[PDB]
């Protein structure tokens, strides 16, 4: 992974992101006939969305993960979306206690920064508050 | 390693003297140089202190704006000059190199300054 | 409690190096990142920070850009916990002004030089910023020299100026007191008979004081000087404490005479929220 | 200016026995007490360094015993060779000397 | 001179060095003595089930390629050619996280000697669990132990030894604890079995009993001054119920 | 062509140098001269007895192996280049956890003077152990220090020295300071031999003098107490006819006299021996219980 | 075993081991008990924990990494790591619940058709918790439980 | 002031108590049992105000 050209994606709304390296860095890379080459990691981020914490806890909120390159503007790096993007497991090994998953929904644009245009790719989870810690709690 | 000062002289009240303090066997520029007063059967009294590497200096209150140390790293000698002398001023000078704790170990012969 | 502030920036830096300079192809030349630790970079710090790192999901997440007059363009994104010393003689009705401070480690003055890239729109996303307990008033880029023991360093500061809300604190802190002191004053509208009544409400209102004191201890650093809310907090303690103190000669005198009974109870009924409504004033003009 | 007072000025002893000076400062100076040795019409010799610590063409029978402010130098077995002025100077913050203390047989 | 001289000693100690071998790789086993000064156990925490402590840790062995006759000397190298040396590969088997202080630069002391002999110091600070039986809190006293072991090199490639067997363990008098005592301590030589081999093994464990003037005045004497104080309830007459009441639901309360 | 004559020189300096081998080895001692420029003395921490000190912390020397001869006279080197020379292996006997700042780069300084003489520069935040003594708890004062010296380096090999006056060498910043419950009331420096299993070492020490502020204990503390006794006090003048007032009196200060001793005890570590606020809280505890104990005698 | 956060903690030896005929040798010894450093010149297995959240590999004093090869060509590699491991709860009888925690590893970036894992002993003698292994004070360990499958990525 | 305190002792109970298991948005053993004792407790002071 580290010889040949990997893109320098980056999560731009990640408080802490971490790779992941036991036992061994888990990336994964695969090369193709013709050029075309896959590049895996397993990643954990700690992402941020602000909550407006208005109608809690009946609150339905969307707060995305958004990545984008950190160097190479759109002139130079094309982010795109497959036809099978965003995949979720069994959704109940999760660790929403608070939270209930619904659904989510894939987003591209640019924006505009110092350094130049930036093709920016968001990923919405959309969450809904079950009133069920809330309600034993206070109500 | 060793340290040599000038000769014994005399000075008129009301003028002014530059003594001398070549050290041999060092760099001045490594240690502080320091320059000691002694008046017969008294104490030593300390004058001022000269970082020969920097050059910046410092010197005792009573000794402030009296005396003037100045080095010389080509000829590896350092010089203490006094004016607005007084008849309170005959005494013997030392030059004193720093080293080992802050410790002044090593020191010159002395000069002896007096005033007629 | 830890006296410091975390922010997420994309610090960039700007210079030129005349070694990097290009003449035969017309684009701007983005590399990976790893030529970094090849080129000379400036070896730009914080002085008040505590903790920092670059990020690195997926690479190392900075940017290195040459163009072809030499211009290095040289980014990082950092996550910065500086240090702020806050004055909390004044909290929750206070304004807190810290900076960042930026300057060059080994080049002293005459060997690098720092200035904004703009001199008015260098720092971005600052009118974005929500706090969920501030609110971002001002800001201000400043560009000096300091003197160290060492030589004479170039620094730039950029601080933001912060105005504490109070639409928690109210809500969450002052209501209680107000409400303590109220059903504290309560009390007069019983008559001097039952006594254990007016005494369980003056010590249960000193009960909710305290218990009220302890949670709202449980939440800042230990500082000597004395805040506004601790000002407010004693204030209605050393109201209800009169106020059963008052009971307490009321009750003295109360056997003797019976007249000065209904006198200091009337007195303290029309009296008590007068000059406590006074207090509040005072505080609310001198702290606002 | 820490100022350091030396006691006695003067003292009398015969050859062979023990003998003990005392050095006192009026500030904190932290084992940075030298102890130096003056001969008449001579320059000054250092014998003790740091609060402890023998300089290097020193015999073994000067001592010397320090602490934040109370330093003294004691010498065990003296000679003949061992009469002159002893001078306990700081050097802590900017060197200041004591007053002296003459020794003779 | 006195510099190239060792400079082309040490030279030609690493030239020609493998790291990936042991010394008497395919021979007997290398012996390996530990010593340890203990400079600070910090916290001995009862919810995290752990006790950190900062030691100085030293290990000494002989390594027959590791010898100069050139200078008589013994040689104090910077501490990054013990990167380049064969150092054993030791590790404490309770351990949570464990790190050598790199302050100002990685505190570790590597010194040379002319026969061979290898002393290798690190400034370790280690987070030690040790499950503690606490069916006598506060009045308990706790022994939790540190292993060291070899985790690569069998009982047959390496031996772990105390290097004194009763003064290596140095500086546990001086260590003050603001809840425990340190009442006894003990060093133990051991080899354990795994699946793989057998291991050699050493053992350093700390008795610990904890003070009780701090739960004596923070816990026992409130709760005995509150059992006290609900024996006031039969000093009121038994005609005033409102007093005894208040007063005994504010003791249960309390 | 400008450039080229450094790195000739840069190349020359290096060509032929054992970073391993600290300078006269077998033929001097090395003489290290320290000095310090605290930025900020951080918090001091009273539950694990330790503090946070942020400095610059300058060593100087003499390398003869480092004499150049350039159109500088000084050279102002980066941080990689203290890497391929030798430098000392300063540690603090005390420290906890310190961190040596890589932000944006190593923040460490190296200039070369073209007679040998080496000026190190690092920034780094120390967190050292301050072992406290609490018996005048919250009226106490305290000597915070901060030892350094070389790893691995004995007396006959590197020995430190401050680098000005040793009352003038810690120097502390006007606006560098981060305690919020102390005061710093000056330094206090020192030297010694320290003895370990591996030789004798050099070993400056810092002492930092603090002595703590009491206007939080008192306002937090001390009121309530002495108002609670008060207020156990005013019971006293109340008529022997109304038992369940003075009863309701009684109990409920002696409870909150239990809720302000179990929040007080948050404040301070879990010493094993009396503070003087444990003292005061005892007393005030023992009056109040003496006042119900009185009414119930009366 | 942390319920607040639904995760549990572990240390193991993690042994694995395989065949490569390209590390054939002959000499006087039949094993060679090699470093940790010499595992990073060579192929190792990419074996990743799926329900890992936030492990440790140990460093101290040495890589905690064991690479042992014998002649015929089989290699022994075992590390000692600390896996942070995921156990989703389901909390409804607290606290008076069972759980089975799970530890699931596999290959990273290897498909079935180019690694497969197996155990080395009889699968209920493969995983193996000591005795005095246990840092539990809220639960109590009742046994282990291995399994082996294919997950369809 | 038994009912009422007792009502208070069964907050700062269940207070204490909810403070031990994480945050789950269901209901567990410990919460109907902590219900249903305060259910009881509720009905006695009821009963008392009803006498
Ligand atoms: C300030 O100073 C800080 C401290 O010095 C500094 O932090 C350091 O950052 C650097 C650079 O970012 C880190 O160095 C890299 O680390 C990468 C992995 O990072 C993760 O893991 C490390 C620990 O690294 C060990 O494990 C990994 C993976 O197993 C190894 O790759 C490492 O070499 C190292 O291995 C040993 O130690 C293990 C135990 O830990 C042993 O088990 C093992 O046996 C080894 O002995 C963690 O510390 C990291 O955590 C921190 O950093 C993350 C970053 O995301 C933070 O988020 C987090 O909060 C922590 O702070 C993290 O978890 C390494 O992969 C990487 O190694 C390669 O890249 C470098 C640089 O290009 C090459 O020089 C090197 O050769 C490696 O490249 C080879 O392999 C890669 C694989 O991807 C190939 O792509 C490449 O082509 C090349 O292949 C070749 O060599 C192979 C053998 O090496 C061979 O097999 C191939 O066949 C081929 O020939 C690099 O080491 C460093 O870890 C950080 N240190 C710490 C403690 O944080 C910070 O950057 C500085 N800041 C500034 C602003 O200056
Ligand atoms: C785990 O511990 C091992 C060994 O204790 C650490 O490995 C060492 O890693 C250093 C940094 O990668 C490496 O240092 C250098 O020197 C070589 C040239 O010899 C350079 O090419 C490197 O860039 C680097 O400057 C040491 O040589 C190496 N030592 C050994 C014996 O392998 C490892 O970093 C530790 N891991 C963590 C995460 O801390
Ligand atoms: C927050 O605190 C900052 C530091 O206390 C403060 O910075 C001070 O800002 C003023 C101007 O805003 C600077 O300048 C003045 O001094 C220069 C010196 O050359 C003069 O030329 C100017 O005419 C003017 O008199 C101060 O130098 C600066 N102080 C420091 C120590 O940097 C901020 O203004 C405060 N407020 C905010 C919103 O950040
Ligand atoms: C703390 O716990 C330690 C471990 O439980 C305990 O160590 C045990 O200590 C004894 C005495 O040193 C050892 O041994 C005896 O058995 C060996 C077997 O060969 C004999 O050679 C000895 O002569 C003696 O009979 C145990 O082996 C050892 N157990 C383990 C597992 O290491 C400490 O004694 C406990 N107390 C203190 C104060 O540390
Ligand atoms: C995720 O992204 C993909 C690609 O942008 C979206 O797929 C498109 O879906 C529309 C119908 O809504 C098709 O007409 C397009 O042909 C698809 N494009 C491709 C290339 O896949 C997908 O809808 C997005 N899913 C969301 C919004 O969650
Ligand atoms: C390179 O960047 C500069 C400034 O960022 C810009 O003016 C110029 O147009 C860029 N070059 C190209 C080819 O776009
Ligand atoms: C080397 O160390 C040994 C033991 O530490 C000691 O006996 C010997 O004298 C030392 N060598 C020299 C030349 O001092």
């Amino acid at each position: 992974v580290g010889k040949i050209w990997i893109p320098d994606t980056f999560f731009r709304n990640s408080k802490k992101a971490d790779a992941h390296w036991i036992t061994t860095p888990n990336r994964m890379l695969r090369i193709w006939n013709d050029g075309r080459v896959l590049y895996t990691l397993r990643l954990t981020i700690d992402a941020e969305c602000q909550l407006q914490l208005h109608n809690f806890p009946m609150d339905e909120h969307s707060c995305p993960l958004e990545f984008s390159s950190y160097g190479y503007p759109r002139e130079e790096i094309v982010y795109q979306w497959k036809r099978s993007s965003v995949e979720v497991g069994d959704t109940r090994s999760w660790r929403l206690y608070q939270f209930s998953f619904v659904g989510l929904r894939n987003t591209t644009e640019v924006v505009k920064t110092t350094s130049g245009d930036y093709v920016v790719m968001s990923v919405y989870f959309d969450l809904s508050r079950r009133m069920g810690y809330f309600t034993i709690q206070t109500y | 390693v060793q340290l040599q000062q000038s000769g014994a002289e005399l000075v008129k009240p009301g003028a002014s003297v530059k003594l001398s303090c070549t050290a041999s066997g060092f760099n001045i520029k490594d240690t502080y140089m320091y320059w000691v007063k002694q008046r017969p059967e008294q104490g030593l009294e300390w004058i001022g202190r000269i970082d020969p590497a920097n050059g910046d200096t410092k010197y005792d209150p009573k000794f402030q704006g009296k005396a003037t140390i100045t080095t010389d790293t080509f000829s590896n000698t350092a010089y203490l000059q006094l004016s607005s002398l007084t008849s309170e001023d005959t005494a013997v000078y030392y030059c004193a190199r720093k080293g080992l704790r802050w410790a002044m170990d090593y020191w010159g012969q002395g000069t002896s300054v007096t005033v007629s | 409690v830890n006296m410091d502030y975390t922010l997420t920036m994309y610090f960039q830096q700007a210079w030129r190096d005349k070694r990097l300079s290009y003449n035969v192809i017309p684009l701007n030349l983005t590399l990976d990142n790893r030529v970094a630790d090849q080129l000379w970079v400036p070896d730009t710090y914080f002085l008040n920070d505590k903790k920092s790192f670059v990020h690195g999901v997926t690479v190392k997440n900075r940017m290195i850009r040459l163009h072809p007059d030499g211009t290095v363009l040289y980014g990082l994104r950092i996550t910065t916990t500086a240090a702020c010393m806050m004055d909390l003689r004044r909290y929750p009705l206070d304004e807190q002004n810290c900076t960042l401070e930026i300057e060059s480690y080994g080049y002293t003055t005459d060997d690098i030089e720092f200035y904004w890239r703009g001199d008015d729109n260098a720092v971005t996303g600052v009118t974005k910023i929500e706090l969920p307990q501030f609110s971002i008033v001002d800001y201000k880029l400043i560009t000096k020299k300091v003197v160290f023991s060492t030589g004479s360093y170039p620094r730039l500061s950029l601080s933001f100026k912060l105005k504490r809300n109070i639409g928690y604190f109210i809500l969450q802190t002052y209501m209680p007191s107000i409400l303590i002191t109220i059903l504290s004053w309560v009390s007069f509208w019983i008559n001097y008979d039952a006594s254990a009544a007016r005494v369980a409400l003056g010590i249960t209102t000193v009960l909710t004081m305290t218990t009220i004191n302890t949670h709202l201890r449980e939440t800042l650093p230990k500082i000597p000087y004395v805040k506004a809310i601790d000002m407010y907090l004693m204030g209605c303690f050393v109201f209800v404490f009169m106020a059963l103190l008052e009971y307490a000669l009321v009750n003295y005198i109360f056997f003797s005479q019976p007249a000065r009974a209904a006198a200091i109870d009337r007195w303290s009924r029309i009296f008590f929220p007068v000059v406590f409504s006074f207090f509040n004033i005072v505080y609310w003009l001198y702290y606002v | 200016n820490i100022v350091m007072t030396q006691s006695p000025k003067s003292m009398s002893m015969s050859v062979g026995e023990r003998v003990t000076l005392s050095c006192k400062a009026s500030e904190y100076v932290g084992t940075y007490v030298s102890w130096y040795q003056q001969k008449p019409e001579q320059s000054p010799k250092l014998l003790i360094y740091g609060a402890s610590n023998r300089y290097t063409g020193v015999p073994d029978r000067f001592t010397g015993s320090g602490s934040a402010t109370d330093f003294t130098l004691t010498i065990g077995s003296v000679q003949a060779e061992d009469l002159a002025d002893y001078h306990c100077g700081q050097s802590y913050s900017y060197p200041t000397f004591g007053a002296g203390t003459k020794l003779e047989l | 001179s006195n510099m190239s001289l060792v400079k082309e000693t040490v030279d030609r100690l690493l030239k020609g060095y493998d790291i990936r071998l042991r010394p008497d790789f395919g021979g007997p086993p290398v012996a390996v003595g530990m010593n340890i000064d203990i400079a600070s156990i910090d916290m001995v925490s009862e919810v995290n089930m752990d006790y950190t402590l900062t030691m100085y840790f030293q290990q000494a062995w002989r390594d027959k390629r590791l010898s100069y006759n050139v200078i008589p000397l013994n040689l104090t190298l910077d501490n990054r050619v013990a990167d380049q040396l064969w150092v054993p590969d030791t590790y404490f088997l309770n351990d949570k996280k464990s790190f050598v202080h790199g302050v100002t630069v990685k505190n570790r002391m590597i010194r040379l000697h002319p026969d061979g002999t290898v002393l290798y110091g690190l400034r370790i600070t280690t987070t030690a669990a040790c499950m503690m039986d606490l069916r006598r809190y506060p009045l308990d006293e706790q022994n939790c132990t540190l292993e060291i072991e070899s985790y690569g090199y069998t009982t047959d490639d390496i031996e772990f030894y105390w290097r004194g067997d009763d003064n290596a363990v140095t500086g546990v008098t001086k260590i003050e604890l603001p809840q425990f005592s340190i009442v006894d301590y003990k060093l133990i030589t051991k080899k354990v079995v795994f699946s793989t081999g057998s291991y050699p093994r050493l053992s350093l464990s700390f008795k610990l009993k904890r003070n009780i003037g701090y739960f004596i005045l923070q816990t026992y004497m409130p709760s005995i001054l509150i059992t006290i104080l609900s024996w006031v309830s039969f000093w009121i007459n038994y005609d005033a119920s409102a007093a005894r009441v208040a007063l005994g639901i504010t003791t249960v309360l309390t | 062509d400008n450039t080229t004559v450094f790195t000739r020189i840069l190349d020359r300096l290096l060509d032929g140098y054992d970073n391993r081998l600290r300078p006269g080895l077998g033929e001097r001692v090395t003489e290290v001269k320290t000095d310090i420029f605290v930025t900020s003395f951080g918090p001091v921490s009273d539950h694990d007895m330790e503090y946070t000190i942020d400095v610059f912390f300058r060593q100087s020397w003499k390398d003869e192996r480092l004499k150049f001869k350039g159109p500088m006279t000084v050279l102002r080197l980066n941080n990689l280049m203290a890497s391929k020379i030798w430098t000392p292996d300063t540690f603090f006997h005390n420290g906890k956890k310190s961190v040596a700042h890589n932000m944006t780069m190593p923040n460490k300084l190296l200039r070369i003077t073209e007679d040998g003489t080496l000026l190190y520069t690092m920034r780094l935040t120390v967190r050292a152990e301050c072992p406290m003594h609490l018996e005048d708890f919250p009226m106490d004062a305290h000597a915070c220090p901060l030892k350094f010296g070389s790893y691995a380096y004995t007396r006959a090999e590197v020995v430190y020295e401050w680098t000005r006056e040793p009352a003038r060498s810690v120097v502390v910043a006007e606006d560098g300071s981060r305690l919020n419950q102390y005061d710093l009331l000056g330094q206090t420096v020192d030297s010694g031999i320290v003895q370990s299993s591996t030789g004798e070492y050099v070993v400056m020490t810092t002492h930092f003098h603090l002595k703590r502020k009491i206007g939080y204990f008192v306002i937090q503390t001390y009121l309530p107490c002495i108002m609670t006794v008060i207020l156990s006090q005013v019971s006293f003048w109340l008529n022997r006819e109304s038992v369940p007032a003075r009863t309701v009196f009684g109990v409920t200060t002696v409870l909150t006299m239990t809720t302000l001793s179990i929040s007080a005890r948050n404040s301070l570590p879990k010493v094993a021996y009396a503070t003087a606020m444990d003292w005061f809280i005892a007393v005030c505890y023992a009056f109040v219980f003496s006042a119900l104990i009185e009414f119930a005698t009366v």
